[PDB]
Formats: C-alpha cells, structure tokens, sequence
C-alpha cells in the first residue's frame, strides 16, 4: 500500500510515541463496546456486557497488545503487508471465520482512538496517511479468504 | 493424555504444537484458553501475551502451540505442571541430554 | 431508536462543541477529503484547498444541520426530511460515502474533546451520526 | 419505507411462492452456506448436507417468519421485535450476514419466479428483505 | 481466485449459453433501477426516471455489452483478473471516480440475472462459482484504488 | 434435575421455559438442540418445525422454550419422555386437573 | 480546430487519441458521448460498441480514443463526417499514401 515520503515517516514519527500495552486495549475495547456482534468471537474473555466490565477485563487489555503488536509488524513490512499477515489472514478466515468487515472497523475505531490519544496532532494529512496503512492491513487479513 | 504427545525444540525454548488455544478439539481449546499457571521444576512462569520467550521463565500461547523458555531447565529430567480454570492440572515431564530436550510423557 | 442514554451523551458531547460547529464541520470534510479523495468529486466547482472558505461555509451548514438533529433525537426523519430529498433525489450521493463523513467527524470530535469521548459516548456519537445518515438516504428506501 | 406499490409488489410476488416458501427459504440458506461459508458457523451443531433435515427445519422457520412480515408490512418492527433480540442480544448475528442471506433470498425467488420478476419487483423485493434486515438488527442501534 | 476443475467446467457451460447481446444491459438495469444513486454516472444516458425509461434506453443496453464483454476478459483470465482488470481500474477510479462498494452491487444483480435467465440450473453450487468470480472482478477494479 | 423445573399453560399447549435452544448453559442449549424423540403417556409427538401445537401431537423448541400440544394428556398423571442424541432421556411427570396442568418433576 | 490534431495507425484501422469520451475537457467528454453518425468517403459506419474494428465500416469511442475501420478507406484523400446531438459534424481528412495514412485537417 502506497505511503508518499512525507507520509511513511509522519505515521512512525507518531507511532514511536504511543502506549502498545494501553492502545490495542482501547481498540479491541472500543471495537466489543462499539460494534457489540464482534463479542461473539471474544466469549470466551468472560465478562463483556458493559462499557467497563470490556475496558476493564485483563483478556482484552492482553488481546489488545497481540493486535497492536500484529500492526507493529505492518508498519515494518508496509510493501509486504499480504506476506507478514498471510499466516495470520488464514487464522482469522479459515479457524476463526471473521467477516473481513469487521477488520475495516478495528481499523477506523484504532483510527479514532490515534485521534483521542494524540488530539490536534493527528491532522488530516496523519489521518490520511494512517486510514491508508489501516485499510492496508484490512486488505493483508483479507487476502487467504478468496 | 493421548493427544500431548510431542515437542519441538525452539531458540531457547520448547513448543507443544498440541495446546492449540485454537483446536477444533474443544477440550484442548478450552484447557490453553484457561491457562492460570505454569511452573517448570517449582519455578513459575509469566504470561508474556506474544512477545519472545527465548531464554525466559515465560510462556506464551499462539496459533503455534505453547512456548516454553528454558530458563528453569536443568540436565536430565524436567517437571512442567500447567494449570488452567477448567480442568486438573496436566504435568508434563522431559529429558534435557548435553543441550537437546526430547519428550517422555503428559499426564493428569 | 437511540435509547435516553444515547441522547443524553448525544446532547452532552454535541453541547461541548457549542461554537465551533462550523470549525469541526469544516475539519471533518476537509478530513473526508485527504482520506476518501473519491467525495471531492461532489464538490466540482468547491474551493476544496486547506483554509477554503466555501469549505468553513459547508462546514456550517453541515454542523447547523446536525445541532437541529440533536434537538429532535425523537422524530429525526421528520426533521430533515428536505435535506433527504436534496441528498438522494438530486445529488445523488452514493450512501457509503454518509459513513465515510460520519467516521471522520469521530475522528474530528474525539481529537477535540478527550475528555469526553468515552467509549459510552463514542457508540452513542457513532449511533447518532448512522441515524443521521439512515434519514439522510430514506429516499432510496 | 415501503412505498404502496412496493407493498403491492411483495404481497403479489411473495403470494406466488405459496406453499414452496419452506422449500425457498431452505434453498437460500444452502446458497448462503455455499457461495459465503463463514456463516455455515453460526449453525455448529446442524448437518449442512444437501438435503439436510436441519437445513428443511431452519428454511420453514425462516420462510415462516417471511410469510408473517409480508402480512406485517405496517407492523414488522413490532411483529419481529422478539426476532431482533434474539438475532442481536443472544446469536450476535454480524450485520454483514443479512445482506448475504438477503442476496441469496432474491437469488432463490429470481430462479423460481420467471414471469413476475420484473425490475420494478427486485427493487420491491430487495428493499422490503433490507427492512428485515433493518430491523432484525435494530437492537444493535 | 481458486475455482475446483468443476467449478471452471460449470461456470463456461453457462456463460456459453448466455446472450452477450441482452444480459449485461438487464444487469446494469436493474442496478440503475435498484440501486439509484448510481443513476448519477450514466446522466449522459438521457432518461433513466423509470424501469420502463431505463430497459428501453439504448445506451443501456450498448453500455451492459461492454460490462459483459469486460467480464468475459475476467473468465479467460482468472489466474490474472489484477492485471486484466488493471487499466479498467485506473479508469473507474481516477477518471470517474466510482466507490469500489457498486462492483460488489453490479456484481450481485448480474448474479440475480443469470438465475432469472437459468432457472433451476444456476444450482447453489454453480452461484457459489460465480459470486467467486465476481468478488474476484470486483477486486481487481479496486486494485489500482490502493 | 434442578434446571427443569417449571412450566406455563397455552392455547391447548404446555410451555417448558427452561427447555431453551438458546440457553447459556451449554448442557441445555445442546440437550434441546437434539432432541430426536418426544412421547406423550406413549404416543410418540411430532416435530411441527414452527407451526402452532394447539390441540396436537406436536412439539416444538422456540426462543420462549419447549411447546407441547395437550391433545394425548389424560386426567390425572402424564408421563413426558424427550428423547436426544446428545444424553439421557429426560422423563417429565406431571398433573391434569379440571384441566390445569402442574408441574411435579424431571429426572434423568 | 486546436484539440483533434493527430492520429495512430492500427491492424485494419486508425486511432483518434484526442476524440476521448472521458477527457477533463467538458466538449470532447460530450461530443464523444453523443456520437450519432460516422461517414467515410459517404459510406455510413457502424457503432460496434466493443467489438474490433480491423477491417470493418466500424467505429468504437472507448479509453484510448475513437477506433475507425480502413474499410471504406481509398488511396489519396479520405473525409471522415463525425455528428453528434449537441456540436457541428467534425469533418476530419486523412491521406492514404503506398498503404501509410497521414493526418491532414480536422475542421467544424
Ligand atoms: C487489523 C485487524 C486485526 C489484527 C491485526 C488482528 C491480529 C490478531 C492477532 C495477532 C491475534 C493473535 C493470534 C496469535 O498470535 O495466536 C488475533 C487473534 C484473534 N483475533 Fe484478530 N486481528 C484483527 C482483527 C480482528 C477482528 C476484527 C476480529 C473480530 C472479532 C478478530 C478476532 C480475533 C480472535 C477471536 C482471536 C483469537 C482470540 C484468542 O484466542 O484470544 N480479529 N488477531
Ligand atoms: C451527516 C451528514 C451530512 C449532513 C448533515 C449534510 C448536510 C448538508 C446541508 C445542510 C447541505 C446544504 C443544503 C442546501 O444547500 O440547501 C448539504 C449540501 C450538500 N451536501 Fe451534504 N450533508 C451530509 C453528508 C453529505 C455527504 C456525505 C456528501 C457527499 C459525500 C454530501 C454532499 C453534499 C453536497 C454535494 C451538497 C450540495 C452543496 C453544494 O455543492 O453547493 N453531504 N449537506
Ligand atoms: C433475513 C431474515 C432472517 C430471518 C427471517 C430469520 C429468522 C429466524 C428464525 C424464525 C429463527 C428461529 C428462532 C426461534 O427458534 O424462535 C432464527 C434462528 C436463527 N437464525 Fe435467523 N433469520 C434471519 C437471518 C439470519 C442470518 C443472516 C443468520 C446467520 C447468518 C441467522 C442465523 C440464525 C441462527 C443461527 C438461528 C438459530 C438456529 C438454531 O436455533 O438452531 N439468521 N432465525
Ligand atoms: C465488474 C464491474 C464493472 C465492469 C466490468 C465495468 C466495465 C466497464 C467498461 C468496460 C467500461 C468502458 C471502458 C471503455 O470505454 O474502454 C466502463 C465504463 C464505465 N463504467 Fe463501468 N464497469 C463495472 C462497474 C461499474 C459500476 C459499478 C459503475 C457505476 C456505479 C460503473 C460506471 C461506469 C461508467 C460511468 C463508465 C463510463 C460511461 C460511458 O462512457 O458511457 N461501472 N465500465
């Protein structure tokens, strides 16, 4: 997925200054409270029926870092994002069957806690260039479905 | 148990392909899913979530099997003992022979 | 329907934004713009360059819309039931892109308010704008 | 919603398929689970085998359900509201999966109704299974 | 785009009795129909206001042929739609400015067509070959959108 | 069983709650999804899919529970025998007077 | 005039570059679009839509131009008469010379 200079070195310069551990968390948080179906794959982390029991409960927080951890990968590999998620694009369709819909939500959900977290740094032209790495890593997940 | 069997030998750690947090088997799913506690040799291990276990009293659960860190491995004969919500501990027991660990058996 | 929780960090967070309506209006289509180039097309003759003016213009009457829209949580397809024959019977706009602006004006109100876009409020904001947006594309339905 | 015609064109259509709506609604399903097999998972314990018994069972309920919204075309939020908690708050159907089935529906009653699927019927049709849809997921907004 | 050697085989028994003439002109129709929004590209078609208006406009029909022909492109190559599809994508894209999401839509209403046309022999296995097929299309148009 | 428990009254129909398809409890949930067999005092019921069960030998299993037609209740004491694939045979008594039926037990 | 001023050579047909149904200029995009009648030398072409032009009293407007069949086409001088519903017919003249045709003029 196609990043001018400007851009690649923009999305990292922001991603060096953010929490791994506390991020993914408020994602995968935002994504279970936000989109409440995506609880269907997640029973098995207990305890999800309010905004607080899902922010709260440790197996998200955990969760949370495999999936930011999973994107640390993708801003390494950016012009190999079909190959570092390939293994993993197979989980996710042939053992875990996630409609590659919801992959896009994370995605802009990660997006709109980037601009909760960073507030008027994340500008436009940082949105433009972050919904371009997200939409990216949604394709990457997507690829062994077909 | 008739279904923890083997191992494989990784950098600095041991991988058991069968504690498969994603087995169809729902047992096996369930049991890695639940996992409390893991001690080798009375040591216990942390839950590193996905980082590297390489040399570590850590373990970590992946679509790869489990991970275990040689740290608290000693020469000769090794007693792993892992606990999880649902079900009796299972302990497993290995051999580590001038640097190889091979599998000896897996019981609850 | 958006239950009495909803409205109430509806009104709450959407009371929080107060005069820069038109400023938020503005960043979120300009934030539209640079992520879904696709909906400039909309906009043919538009000054569409960071700053434009006509861009703070749509960006007020865009925000004035939704502030109405907050008023009457209730009977929101009563409401803005002109600008739903605008957007589906002449513009023409192609519903995908009414998720398009609602997501950047999450971007756009979360990078602004951090204190009170919680994830509570979030879903709601979210329902909201979908609400907004159902309305909005009634005409096709 | 529907506009009159639309209704007219649902009553007509829906009329046609008679005592075959078990036999359309189990081919749907059958479509579904093979063009889009992520969603044979919400059905773990069911034989997805051709002529399934379960596949028969679940195609009746589902046709059945059909059959009683095209006679509550006015009353379908309220008729399928004990539906929509179900499909929402316990199965957690991924919304995705009504367009599909939806499709599939519209797939089955192209193939089976030659002489009055009409272009003016499809839009009929598919918008009225989007109602369905619509407030099968209702719950969720 | 994985098709089984049967797949193949069913899928050009029915494209071989398909009227390359008539069928993409019913399927962009009914789209125009069905779908209204995307009346706003085809507004140098003249009237579209009505089915009657649309299923009777010859632009249409003309139009639907070159759909139809593009789509035979796709069955000759579908170990390559990327790259047949490639320069067909930089058109919709940067020249008329087309949201992916309506390749998906056409795609599905040419499917509600060919089982409007066959009857019982567009079977749920031969769907099932088709829908890969045109989420295969659709892809390929939305490349060059990345 | 100390989950079967109670019922309701309907139309000429009884209504097990618990007997729920949709239940959180995995044993139920499954139990319900798999019965292959329901008996009445003997006469052998009908799966009716999703009809109605007023005045039948039919049963069905719905999101409000398990519907049983009344047409083969007897005055006095009934024997309800659901047969699944899953497990044991779960045996319901209970009581038809001046035509009020009431609960009295389940057992496996 | 100044926008139609070139051509390319094709197998049994030539190539219009500029006559582009979606060029950024608003005049060509309609005229292009709204093509009625193509005549060369009289005879009356054909819109075969999508169809090759090797050979053939065809025309096609498609992303690389507008296609037109060297069928009707005679040694020396050419006149090519393009309508259209909104613009004066283009009357475009070529030269074929030992079988090479060479733009000449393209005037309203
Ligand atoms: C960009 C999007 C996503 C990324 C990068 C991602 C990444 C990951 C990773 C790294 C894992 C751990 C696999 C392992 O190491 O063994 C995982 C597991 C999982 N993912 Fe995703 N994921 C994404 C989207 C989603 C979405 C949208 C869902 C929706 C429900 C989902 C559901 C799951 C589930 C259920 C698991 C396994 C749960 C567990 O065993 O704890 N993922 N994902
Ligand atoms: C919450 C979503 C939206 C709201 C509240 C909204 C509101 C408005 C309002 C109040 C107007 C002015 C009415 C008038 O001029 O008479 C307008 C015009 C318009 N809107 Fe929207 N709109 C929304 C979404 C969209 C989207 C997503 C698009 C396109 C991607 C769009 C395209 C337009 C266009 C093209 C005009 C005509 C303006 C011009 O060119 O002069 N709108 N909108
Ligand atoms: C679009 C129209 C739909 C209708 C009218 C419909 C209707 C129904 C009905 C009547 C039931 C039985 C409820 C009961 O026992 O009381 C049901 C159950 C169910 N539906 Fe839906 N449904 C629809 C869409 C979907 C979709 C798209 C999915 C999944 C992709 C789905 C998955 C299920 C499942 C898993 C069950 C439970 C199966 C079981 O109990 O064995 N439904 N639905
Ligand atoms: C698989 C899907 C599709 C295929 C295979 C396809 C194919 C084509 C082809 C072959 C052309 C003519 C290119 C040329 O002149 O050389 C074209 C033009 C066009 N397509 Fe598509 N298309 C698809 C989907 C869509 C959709 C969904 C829309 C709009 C919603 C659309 C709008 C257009 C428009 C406006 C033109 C130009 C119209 C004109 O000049 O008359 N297409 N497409």
């Amino acid at each position: 997925v196609h990043l001018t200079p400007e851009e690649k070195s923009a999305v990292t310069a922001l991603w060096g200054k953010v929490n791994v551990d506390e991020v993914g968390g408020e994602a995968l948080g935002r994504l279970l409270v936000v989109y409440p179906w995506t609880q269907r794959f997640f029973e098995s982390f207990g305890d999800l029926s309010t905004p607080d029991a899902v922010m709260g409960n440790p197996k998200v927080k955990a969760h949370g870092k495999k999936v930011l951890g999973a994107f640390s990968d993708g801003l390494a590999h950016l012009d190999n994002l079909k190959g570092t998620f390939a293994t993993l694009s197979e989980l996710h369709c042939d053992k875990l069957h996630v409609d590659p819909e919801n992959f896009r939500l994370l995605g802009n959900v990660l997006v709109c806690v980037l601009a909760h977290h960073f507030g008027k740094e994340f500008t436009p032209p940082v949105q433009a260039a972050y919904q371009k790495v997200v939409a990216g890593v949604a394709n990457a997940l997507a690829h062994k479905y077909h | 148990l008739s279904l923890i069997t083997k191992l494989s030998q990784e950098d600095g750690a041991i991988l058991f392909p069968e504690i498969d947090r994603y087995s169809d088997n729902k047992q096996i799913k369930a049991l890695t899913q639940q996992i409390t506690k893991v001690t080798v040799n009375g040591t216990v291990y942390k839950d590193l979530i996905s980082d590297s276990v390489k040399d570590t009293n850590g373990w970590v659960s992946n679509m790869t099997g489990l991970h275990l860190g040689t740290k608290a491995f000693k020469d000769g004969e090794n007693t792993i003992v892992i606990s999880s919500k649902g079900f009796e501990d299972v302990t497993i027991t290995v051999t580590k022979k001038d640097g190889q660990i091979h599998f000896v058996s897996a019981k609850q | 329907v958006l239950s009495p929780a909803d409205k109430t960090n509806v009104k709450a967070a959407w009371g929080k934004v107060g005069a820069h309506a038109g400023e938020y209006g503005a960043e979120a289509l300009e934030r539209m713009f640079l992520s879904f180039p696709t909906t400039k097309t909309y906009f043919p003759h538009f000054d569409l360059s960071h700053g434009s003016a006509q861009v703070k213009g749509h960006g007020k009457k865009v925000a004035d819309a939704l502030t109405n829209a907050v008023a009457h949580v209730d009977d929101m397809p009563n409401a803005l039931s002109a600008l739903s024959d605008l957007h589906a019977h002449k513009l023409r706009v192609d519903p995908v892109n009414f998720k398009l602006l609602s997501h950047c004006l999450l971007v756009t109100l979360a990078a602004h308010l951090p204190a009170e876009f919680t994830p509570a409020v979030h879903a709601s904001l979210d329902k909201f704008l979908a609400s907004v947006s159902t309305v909005l594309t009634s005409k096709y339905r």
